[PDB]
C-alpha cells in the first residue's frame, strides 16, 4: 500500500501545481515551480495564531529600535506612535520597574496602551544591547460566600449598594442573624439541604435586615463548592438578589 | 533507471525551505509528506494575507497547523527546541499519534466547528533521547480555527526547578499541597500584596480569590491535575488590606523522584497590578484592626 498512497501523494501533488494541473516530469515541474517562488507571511501567521507582533528595543534607553506594523491590528496603534518612542511610555506606569528588571532570554506580562490598557505576554531575548521580542494577547443583587455554618466569609462590594451595609459589617456574622425570625428555619433547612445536595443549586426567599433595619425580601440561589481534587466542600456561594 | 529517479529525490529535497543538512537526509516517503505539506501550507497562507531568525528565536513555543482530520500539515522548526521531535519527523502525520490519547477528545473538539481556541495538550517529548523513551510534555495551545483547519501556538509552560528565564521583583513563588493549601511562599509575597507567609501557611488558596474568578480557576486546577501543568487565566487575589491585585500563575506538579508520587504544586506567580481597591474590604481576613 506503500505504492497506492505513493501515488496519492503524487496525485494531489500534481493538482496543486496550477500550470501543471491545467513521475519524473510531475516532479521537476514542481521543482522549477519552487524556483519561481516563510518570511513576511510568517508575520501574519503570528498575528493570526498568537495575535502577536514583533518589536526590538534598546536595552539602555528602552527606545524602540523597531516595531512591526502588526502593532496596529494588535494595539490599535500607529507605528509612528511607537518607533519615535521609548517603551516605558507605551506601558502602564505601574509596570515600569518590572521592566527595568527585564532590561540571555526574556519573558513577562504587561499592560500596554491602545487611558486604556491591555494585557500582553512578551517573549524574546537579548541581542547586540537590545531586546528582540514579540508581544501577544491572551484571553440588582450581590454575591457572597459562606462557611457551612452560615457565617459570612466573603462579600461583594456592591453589598453596600444593595443592603446598605459595608462588607465589614456582614463579614464574620452568620447569615441567619440578618434573617427575619419567622424565615429563619426556612433559611437554615435551606442550608442543610444545600450541603446534603452537593454542588446543586437551591433557591430560597426571605426578609433581610437592611442597615436601615428594613425587612428586604430577597431571593438567593446557591450551591456547595467541592474541591476539584478531593471533592470535599468548603464553602457555599450565594447570589443574593433583591426582589 | 531506478538509480536516477532516486537521485532526483535529492535535488527535490534540497530545494525545500530546509538546509541540506536536513534536506539531504531523506528516505523519499518523508520527502513526499513534506513537499505536499509545504504546498498546502503556502496555499492557506495565500488564504490568509488576502532574515526571519528573530521571530523564531523570540518565540517561546512553536506553531502548528493541523487539518480537521488531524494531519499536522505544518510545524515550526524550533519545535525541536521544545519537543526534541524535529519538524521533519512529524509533518503530514496525525496529531493523535503524538498526543496523549486521553487528551485527544479535547483535541477533536477544538479541531472542529466563536472560532477561538485555548487549551492544554500533552505531547511526546524526547529532550535528549529516543522516542521509545519519550515522556509527555504539556503545551498551552492558543489559536484560531479557519477554512476546516486549526492554526495554533504551543507554548510549553516551563518547569520551576529548571529556569530558562530571569524573574523580576514583581514575581513571587509559592508551594502548595494538592489541596491548593499553602505550604510555602516566598516573601516577595509581602513586598507585593502584604501577606506574611507564616500567616498563609495553613490556608487553601481558594480563600483569596475574588469570586468572579473562581470558576475560571476551577478548570485550571482540574487541568493542573489531569495534565500536571497549567497557566491560569488572569484572576484577582485579595490583598491583605482591602482591594486585590491581578495575577497569573504557572502551576506545576512536582514528583517525588524516588517515589514517583506527587508532592506539591509549584507556582510561579506573576503580579500584574498594584492593589486596585484599597478602598474596598472583601473578605474577613482584611478586616482585622
Ligand atoms: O496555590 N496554588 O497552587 C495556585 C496559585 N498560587 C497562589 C498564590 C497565592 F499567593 C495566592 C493564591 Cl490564591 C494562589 C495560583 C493559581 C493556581 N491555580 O491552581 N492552583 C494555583
Amino acid at each position: 500500500r506503500r505504492r497506492n498512497k505513493m501515488t496519492a501523494y503524487i496525485t494531489e501533488l500534481s493538482d496543486m501545481v496550477p500550470t501543471c494541473s491545467a513521475k519524473l516530469t510531475i516532479l521537476r515541474m514542481a521543482v522549477s515551480h519552487m524556483k519561481s517562488l516563510t518570511d513576511q507571511e510568517l508575520k501574519h501567521l503570528i498575528l493570526e495564531a498568537a495575535d502577536g507582533f514583533l518589536f526590538i528595543v534598546s536595552c539602555e534607553t528602552g527606545r524602540v529600535v523597531y516595531v512591526s506594523d502588526s502593532v496596529t491590528p494588535v494595539l490599535n496603534q500607529p507605528q509612528s506612535e511607537w518607533f519615535g518612542s521609548t517603551l516605558y511610555d507605551q506601558v502602564h506606569p505601574d509596570d515600569v520597574d518590572k521592566l527595568r528588571e527585564q532590561l540571555s532570554r526574556r519573558s513577562f506580562i504587561c499592560r500596554m496602551r491602545c487611558p486604556h490598557f491591555v494585557v500582553v505576554h512578551c517573549t524574546g531575548y537579548i541581542k547586540a544591547f537590545c531586546l528582540v521580542a514579540i508581544g501577544r494577547l491572551q484571553v440588582t443583587e450581590f454575591i457572597s460566600r459562606h462557611n457551612i455554618e452560615g457565617i459570612f466569609t466573603f462579600v461583594d462590594h456592591r453589598c453596600v449598594a444593595t443592603v446598605g451595609y459595608q462588607p465589614q459589617e456582614l463579614l464574620g456574622k452568620n447569615i441567619v442573624e440578618f434573617c427575619h425570625p419567622e424565615d429563619q428555619q426556612l433559611l437554615r433547612d435551606s442550608f442543610q439541604q444545600v450541603v446534603k445536595l452537593k454542588g446543586q443549586v437551591l433557591s430560597v426567599m426571605f426578609r433581610f435586615r437592611s442597615k436601615t433595619r428594613e425587612w428586604l425580601w430577597m431571593r438567593t440561589s446557591s450551591f456547595t463548592f467541592q474541591n476539584p481534587y478531593s471533592d470535599e466542600i468548603e464553602y457555599i456561594i450565594c447570589t443574593n438578589t433583591n426582589v | 533507471r531506478r538509480s536516477k529517479e532516486t537521485e532526483v529525490f535529492y535535488e527535490l529535497a534540497h530545494e525545500l525551505p530546509l538546509p541540506h543538512s536536513v534536506s539531504s537526509h531523506l528516505d523519499k516517503a518523508s520527502i513526499m509528506r513534506l513537499a505536499i505539506s509545504f504546498l498546502r501550507t503556502h496555499k492557506l497562507l495565500s488564504s490568509v494575507c488576502s532574515m526571519d531568525n528573530l521571530y523564531l528565536k523570540a518565540l517561546e513555543g512553536f506553531i502548528a497547523v493541523v487539518t480537521q482530520d488531524g494531519d499536522m500539515i505544518f510545524l515550526s522548526e524550533n519545535i525541536s527546541k521544545f519537543m526534541g521531535l524535529t519538524q521533519v519527523e512529524l509533518t503530514g502525520h496525525s496529531i493523535f499519534d503524538f498526543t496523549h490519547p486521553c487528551d485527544h477528545e479535547e483535541i477533536r473538539e477544538n479541531l472542529t466547528l466563536s472560532t477561538e481556541r485555548d487549551f492544554f495538550m500533552r505531547m511526546k517529548c524526547t529532550v535528549t533521547v529516543n522516542l521509545k523513551s519519550a515522556t509527555w510534555k504539556v503545551l498551552h495551545c492558543t489559536g484560531q480555527v479557519r477554512v476546516s483547519c486549526l492554526i495554533i501556538m504551543c507554548e510549553p509552560i516551563q518547569h520551576p526547578s529548571h529556569m530558562d528565564i530571569p524573574l523580576d521583583s514583581k514575581t513571587f513563588l509559592s508551594r502548595h499541597s494538592m489541596d491548593m493549601k499553602f505550604t510555602y511562599c516566598d516573601d516577595r509575597i509581602l513586598e507585593l500584596i502584604g501577606y506574611h507567609p507564616e500567616e498563609l501557611l495553613g490556608r487553601s488558596a481558594y480563600e483569596f480569590y475574588h469570586a468572579l474568578d473562581s470558576e475560571n480557576m476551577t478548570k485550571s486546577h482540574q487541568n493542573l491535575c489531569t495534565k500536571g501543568q497549567v497557566v491560569s487565566g488572569q484572576y484577582r487575589m485579595l490583598a491583605k488590606h482591602g482591594g486585590y491585585v491581578w495575577l497569573e500563575t504557572q502551576g506545576t506538579v512536582i514528583y517525588n523522584p524516588r517515589n514517583l508520587q506527587p508532592q506539591c504544586i509549584m507556582c510561579v506567580n506573576y503580579v500584574l497590578s498594584e492593589i486596585e481597591k484599597n478602598d474596598v474590604v472583601f473578605s474577613m481576613d482584611q478586616t482585622e484592626s
